[PDB]
RNA sequence: GAAACGAUGACUGAAUCCGCGCGGACCACCGCGCAAGGCUAAAUACUCCCAGUGACCGAUAGCGCAUAGUACCGUGAGGG
RNA sequence: CCCCCGUGACAGGGGGCGGAGGACCGAACCGGUGCCUGCUGAAACAGUCUCGGAUGAGUUGUGUUUAGGAGUGAAAAGCU
RNA sequence: AACGAUAAAAGAAGUGAGAAUCUUCUUCGCCGUAAGGACAAGGGUUCCUGGGGAAGGGUCGUCCGCCCAGGGAAAGUCGGGACCUAAGGUGAGGCCGAACGGCGCAGCCGAUGGACAGCAGGUCAAGAUUCCUGCACCGAUCAUGUGGAGUGAUGGAGGGACGCAUUACGCUAUCCAAUGCCAAGCUAUGGCUAUGCUGGUUGGUACGCUCAAGGGCGAUCGGGUCAGAAAAUCUACCGGUCACAUGCCUCAGACGUAUCGGGAGCUUCCUCGGAAGCGAAGUUGGAAACGCGACGGUGCCAAGAAAAGCUUCUAAACGUUGAAACAUGAUUGCCCGUACCGCAAACCGACACAGGUGUCCGAGUGUCAAUGCACUAAGGCGCGCGAGAGAACCCUCGUUAAGGAACUUUGCAAUCUCACCCCGUAACUUCGGAAGAAGGGGUCCCCACGCUUCGCGUGGGGCGCAGUGAAUAGGCCCAGGCGACUGUUUACCAAAAUCACAGCACUCUGCCAACACGAACAGUGGACGUAUAGGGUGUGACGCCUGCCCGGUGCCGGAAGGUCAAGUGGAGCGGUGCAAGCUGCGAAAUGAAGCCCCGGUGAACGGCGGCCGUAACUAUAACGGUCCUAAGGUAGCGAAAUUCCUUGUCGGGUAAGUUCCGACCUGCACGAAAGGCGUAACGAUCUGGGCGCUGUCUCAACGAGGGACUCGGUGAAAUU
């Protein structure tokens, strides 16, 4: 499930890694492969955003597609299950009768060598590709996307299950991982079953260095700032705030809500996360 | 110890360039200011 | 400010001759005026350059220079 | 991974082998712990001796991006 | 004062107006993973020749990196460009913005990377993969022949195309050995008389049935439209078929032969010493790369550029008695870069400055190994004042009777320890460790014997005070505080108990996400990510745990009501004119979010406390404990990095202990993620104790070297 390490540098002890007997030992599709360059979290105007992002190892990505509306219809096989760095799933290669290699996120037991088929005609099996109203109430899925055809948007980290609650009006309500329902037009795609890895949550990273090589740059307490820096900067010690925890920029943190107030995507929230 | 000033050719042209300084409004501004000085040094594409 | 009048950013929007606009809230009266269409020399300003003059200076003075924006300083702007 | 030994509800244990590691001693390189020298210096921050790191969160060249209430900062109001 | 590292100088000879400083000779000394050699960046004539000597040179100069003059740098093949793309910069159109302007797809610029044809020698005083010689190679254009029907883009596909660690086989560069080969001459000072001594010992090209490890490997037919916009002998699917051991293919390098060089030196001429001519040998044995075969093998997770050239296929096209393709010949060959310094006296440091500067090369002997240490080769250098003295005092070193931390704020400093082999090794623990714990032994030479060699074991013998015989080369332990750990920080007084950290929690965020930079409905980061994700906050491995208080404050939620701005609505009040009318102010009712108010909320800000009585002069060491604000301390801890009283009290250690340890509880003023109490391990952290050892000390001596002193040369400064 997870790799473990005797105790032989101190920080080995409590380091774990992932599973990989189960992909495919293969170099990502030449035809497949773009450039990703990082970003210090810096934007066009050169000036830091993101916040604590550097290093790390070079990446390549994967180009994949979610929406599968380009062959529904036809159906593939399941060449392989490759590792994927920019993303918490596994990713699986696609070989249609077609002819095209295509790139699918690749869900929880989709076993190396199976068929799969896009396109309303498709039965409730994993990989299918089916439109949202095609698919029996209560079923597993993911890769839901918020647009016909506009690709998949929710359910596409580890082990992210979505719940179909049940058809209604042109839409179905749907369960969203963060525990939130929501209305999804039925006309929109999605994919039969839960995602993936899934004990990705369980793995340990272990020595700081862990976090460097998933380009992660160390994260700064405000407490140990200055007044000029940061809003709890400062004091004769080790300071407990002296106000309500804020961010950065002053506004609250702990408990205000941030969500805007007056938008469109409301009446389609039926119930708040929670 | 390692000093401020380390030579670098194309840093200097790049940076003080008479290209450079035309470039831009407030680098044409220098480029009129200076002539009007009368230096011989307009812009150090001229060393 | 009792705040007229011009001026627009937003919203709104009338009369054309017994008509229209002003006259320092506002009304009558009495006066001055023809908006929403354009150009216009002359008197005025300045002084890089040129000439004449001086109860201005004559080599630490007078321009920074009896010439040089040079030598020299500065990554540079720039100083000199 | 290969042989060997152990079965109280028990991981284990031995041997071969393999060659892991913000592992270890230590030079290059990176660094500045402590003392002395130096203090109109050899030097506007160093020298000898001693010391830290030394496959990593490593060191380094080149090209390039980010700036003044702004940048950048494993955070000293440090550095620009 | 000083003349810029204590690496070191001596004599002869020459020159010259003048010499410690210049030139030559002979030695001496110093570097030798460098203080030698070669690039890059930078510098700019500093290079070579001939001359010069005012100033520059920390003295002096006849000399020079200085001054004057003249020479010197040669490329189809090395590097850049006429090719390529990355970050980035640009960018018609296009998207925004008071202006100047900010973005921005394709395209374009952009090496630090992809691509790409030449090697071996020789020589100017100064250039050399450039020139000369010798033999190759590349594209391009044309001619003659082989031609005898295809050529294949601005689009397609293949390909280019990439990580870290480790490692098997073969070789080379290269270095070692020798009664191998070749050349020279000599006999020293007791011996040697060569079996001694010194030096040299194969580079390119071509061919060759010689050897050769390693490395590269599917072919074809057919089907499927739906995939590659379209096309398509190309590509990708699906299906069929082809004698697994391999052969198919390649040949790092080796041997051979031939040929072109080179080669120790030999010769001859000669002009502060060069010029030409000539030319021997080529062995066997051994070591061996980070280089080559190579795009190899295995293992790992953090999952390792792009584009062009290249190969392949059609589109269009012009052809199909001149289409590709080949062979030979001729022709052609642009632009910029090449001198010299280049770990430094020529670059950055105001200096001919003890600093800083990226990559490659970097020999031998000895040493377990090595780019370590000592000595040394090649090569380079003695650091641009010198000479004497041999006081104080100062710096850097050697040794030191007896004692051994008595020194002191503190063993600060300095010593002891020191490599490799064998023996041996504690509490404690996360079973990895602590650990090189501690401690003991061995180490050199000869000879014989055995074994797997460079070597080691065993036995016996030998010499000295001593055998990692010189250099490199851990002192150890017991016990606390803090932090878990590797890491990080105040360039130039703090390296830590600071920060970061893995782990943990709270919370926000449903994607045009929250959040953030923005003239901005632009664009961008977040993220080509999607709640096992992302932001913000605190805590800080791990273990056991993380209590009471929601009154105030802040957040989430509630809603009867009280609420509240513009506005909506103008009942009603005035002004004016004779008046229709124009006009000044303006009440109800209504009217959003937000506050008041109700509830919830601590790993939200925070709170978890006032106190009662003592003989005497308006009073000091000591006291047992009841308890007001929403509550009034659950564990664990406690004289503490927290303790005022304070050297609290007892015990420990000590001859003696304001420090340290343990216990006590009377916690001025601990306490649970501003975390509580522990914790093996880790520490240039802090604190106490011990063993060892020592000039730290009683108490200082003697010695050395560098100054200080003296003489000749040049000659500052703060201050006044
Ligand atoms: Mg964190
Ligand atoms: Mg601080
Ligand atoms: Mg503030
Ligand atoms: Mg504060
Ligand atoms: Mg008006
Ligand atoms: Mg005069
Ligand atoms: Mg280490
Ligand atoms: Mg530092
Ligand atoms: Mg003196
Ligand atoms: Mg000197
Ligand atoms: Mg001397
Ligand atoms: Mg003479
Ligand atoms: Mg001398
Ligand atoms: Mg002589
Ligand atoms: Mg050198
Ligand atoms: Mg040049
Ligand atoms: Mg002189
Ligand atoms: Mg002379
Ligand atoms: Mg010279
Ligand atoms: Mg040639
Ligand atoms: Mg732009
Ligand atoms: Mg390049
Ligand atoms: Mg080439
Ligand atoms: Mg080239
Ligand atoms: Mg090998
Ligand atoms: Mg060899
Ligand atoms: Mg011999
Ligand atoms: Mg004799
Ligand atoms: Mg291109
Ligand atoms: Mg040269
Ligand atoms: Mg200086
Ligand atoms: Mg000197
Ligand atoms: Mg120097
Ligand atoms: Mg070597
Ligand atoms: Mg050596
Ligand atoms: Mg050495
Ligand atoms: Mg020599
Ligand atoms: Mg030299
Ligand atoms: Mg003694
Ligand atoms: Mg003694
Ligand atoms: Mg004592
Ligand atoms: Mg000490
Ligand atoms: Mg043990
Ligand atoms: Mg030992
Ligand atoms: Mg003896
Ligand atoms: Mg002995
Ligand atoms: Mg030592
Ligand atoms: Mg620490
Ligand atoms: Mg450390
Ligand atoms: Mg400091
Ligand atoms: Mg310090
Ligand atoms: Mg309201
Ligand atoms: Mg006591
Ligand atoms: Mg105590
Ligand atoms: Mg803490
Ligand atoms: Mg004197």
């Amino acid at each position: 499930a997870v790799k473990k390490y005797k105790p032989y540098t101190p920080s080995r002890r409590q380091m774990t890694t992932a599973d990989f007997s189960g992909l495919a030992k293969k170099r990502p599709e030449k035809a497949l492969t773009e450039a990703l360059p990082k970003t210090g979290g810096r934007n066009n105007r050169g000036r830091i955003t993101s916040r604590f992002i550097g290093g790390g190892h070079k990446r390549l990505y994967r180009i994949i597609d979610f929406k599968r509306r380009d062959k529904s219809g036809v159906n593939a096989k399941v060449a392989a299950i490759e590792y994927d760095p920019n993303r918490s799933a596994r990713i699986a290669l696609l070989h249609y009768a077609d002819g095209e290699k295509r790139y699918i996120l690749a869900p929880e037991g989709l076993t190396v060598g199976a068929t799969v088929n896009a396109g309303p005609e498709a039965e409730p099996k994993l990989g299918n590709a089916l439109p949202l109203r095609f698919v029996p109430v209560g079923a597993v899925v993911h890769a839901l996307e918020l647009v016909p055809g506009k690709g998949a948007q929710l359910a596409r980290s580890a082990g992210t299950s979505v719940q179909v609650q049940g058809k209604e009006s042109d839409y179905v309500i749907v369960r969203l991982p963060s525990g939130e329902l929501r209305r999804v037009h039925s006309e929109c795609y999605a994919t039969i079953g839960a995602v993936g890895n899934a004990e990705h949550k369980n793995i340990v990273l272990g020595k700081a260095g862990r976090s460097r090589w998933l380009g992660r740059k160390p994260h700064q307490r405000g407490s140990a700032m200055n007044p000029v820096d940061h809003p709890h900067g400062g004091g004769e010690g080790r300071t407990g705030a002296g106000r309500v925890p804020v961010t950065p920029w002053g506004k609250p943190t702990k408990g205000l809500k941030t969500r805007r107030k007056r938008k469109t995507s409301d009446r389609f929230l039926v119930t708040r996360r929670k | 110890m390692k000093r401020t000033y380390q030579p670098n050719n194309r840093k200097r042209a790049k940076t003080h360039g008479f290209r450079a300084r035309m470039k831009t409004k407030s680098g044409r501004n220098i480029l009129a200011r200076r002539r009007a000085k009368g230096r011989h040094q307009l812009t150090v594409s001229d060393e």
